[PDB]
């Protein structure tokens, strides 16, 4: 690894100032180092792992989206051949994005899941398996994509039960678990009613769970419901 | 709008 | 060069596409292997080019002075001595920027200005050169940076001398190559009485000669000058 | 405002 030289310490403090300049590939490459240290991560430092990694696959995946449909678009009836660079450049793009799931994935594989006993660390471990299985989903076409959906799906299972029996209703992680395996069944399982189903069932809970919290768990958990209510009102 | 993720 | 065996004509169909999903570093990628087929570039394609190292390198520079602006107020009376992390991230950045501009610069040299005979090519591939040694500028603080300073300097004017002498007073490259000129005069050569009297010339200039355009060639003109007068409210 | 540049 590149980072093998570099102090954990160092890294992590990299990894905050490649986020201040929004340079996330740097971020990325610099938690990985940081995970491969061997150590468990703080909370603090699992945030810095999922927001680096995020924002590069997020632009990775609207960057395929815009060649998928120029893609789809050169495949209607009376479209001027153009050749084979649209697919190949999609392709490209593709692999490249298939490359940094399995590279994260990787890392949750070896070793962060199963080092993870606290809920809050496992859950979070766990949704983002799920999420970058998705990723991989919606890309998928082959031999394999069902076992990729199924893949996400028992990640997100998993993280769901343990959420349910370990945290409050209102846990920003347990919200926004249920948020993305929501869309997870929405637009990759086919399953628009339980999409709905779970992400209103997950507001209406939390939404009686407010009443514990502090004024600033309040703002944390009500920022994440209004993101579920934003989906029902657009699905519904 | 894009339905939202986190 | 990876690029060696695609089509000239691919490269540039995927310049086009990487442009369409904001992917510049691809973008450039595409037209630096379109650039050493040897050809010369259509005027289509020349800005394919600048725009695609335009953005990359734009946003190498909005990193670096987020972290030169870290780095100064680290260096401040009273600040925590933090180790080597905030100079060596910034030094990073500063590197990969500054290969950028080597290999911008080294487009130009071989063999892109030495072929350009219309005002049209020579102008805008002087006005680069003139761009890329001033983020070399930018970032300079050796034995050298006057010389870099220079080199930008000879290069902008060698194309203010042939843009005054072959193209009108409201042609965008003209008036694109005034705005940074200016701008060099403004905050690396320490002339501002420079900047502002060339941004006013400029603008004056153009605006004369407005009566002369079509439509289409009015909107593309009074667009560049309206940062002409941008630049001349904030200067002055 | 970032001065103008193109
Ligand atoms: C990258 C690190 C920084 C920017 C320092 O922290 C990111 C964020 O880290 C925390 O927020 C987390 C968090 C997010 C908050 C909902 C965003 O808060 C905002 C917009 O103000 C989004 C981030 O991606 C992050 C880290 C992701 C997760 C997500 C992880 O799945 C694997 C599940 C839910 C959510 C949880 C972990 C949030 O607690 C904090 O509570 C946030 O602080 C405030 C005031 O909201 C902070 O912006
Ligand atoms: C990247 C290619 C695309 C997006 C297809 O074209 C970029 C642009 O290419 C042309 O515009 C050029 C041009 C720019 C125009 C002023 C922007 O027009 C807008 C915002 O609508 C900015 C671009 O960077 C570009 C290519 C750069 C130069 C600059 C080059 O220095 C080496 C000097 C001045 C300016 C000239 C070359 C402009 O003519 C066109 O006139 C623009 O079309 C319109 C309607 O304005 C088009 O957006
Ligand atoms: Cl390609
Ligand atoms: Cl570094």
């Amino acid at each position: 690894g590149a980072m093998g030289s570099m102090e954990r310490a160092s890294l992590i403090q990299k990894a905050k100032l490649a986020e201040q300049a929004e340079r996330y590939e740097d971020m990325a490459a610099f938690m990985k180092g940081a995970v491969e240290k061997g150590e468990e991560l703080s909370c603090e430092e699992r945030n810095l792992l999922s927001v680096a990694y995020k924002n590069v696959v997020g632009g990775q995946r609207a960057a395929w989206r815009v060649l998928s449909s120029i893609e789809q678009k050169s495949n209607e009836e009376g479209s001027e051949e153009k050749g084979p660079e649209v697919r190949e450049y999609r392709e490209k793009v593709e692999t490249e994005l298939q490359g940094v799931c399995d590279t994260v994935l990787g890392l949750l594989d070896s070793h962060l899941i199963k080092e993870a006993g606290d809920a809050e660390s496992r859950v979070f471990y766990l949704k983002m398996k799920g999420d970058y299985y998705r990723y991989l989903a919606e890309v998928a076409t082959g031999d394999d994509k069902k076992r990729i959906i199924d893949s996400a799906r028992s990640a997100y299972q998993e993280a769901m039960d343990i959420s349910k029996k370990e945290m409050p209703p209102t846990n920003p992680i347990r919200l926004g678990l249920a948020l993305n395996f929501s869309v997870f069944h929405y637009e990759i399982a086919n399953s628009p009613e339980e999409a709905i189903s779970l992400a209103k069932t997950t507001f209406d809970e939390a939404m009686a769970d407010l009443h514990t919290l502090s004024e600033d768990s309040y703002k944390d958990s009500t920022l994440i419901m209004q993101l579920l209510r934003d989906n029902l009102t657009l699905w519904t | 709008q894009w339905r939202k993720s986190l």
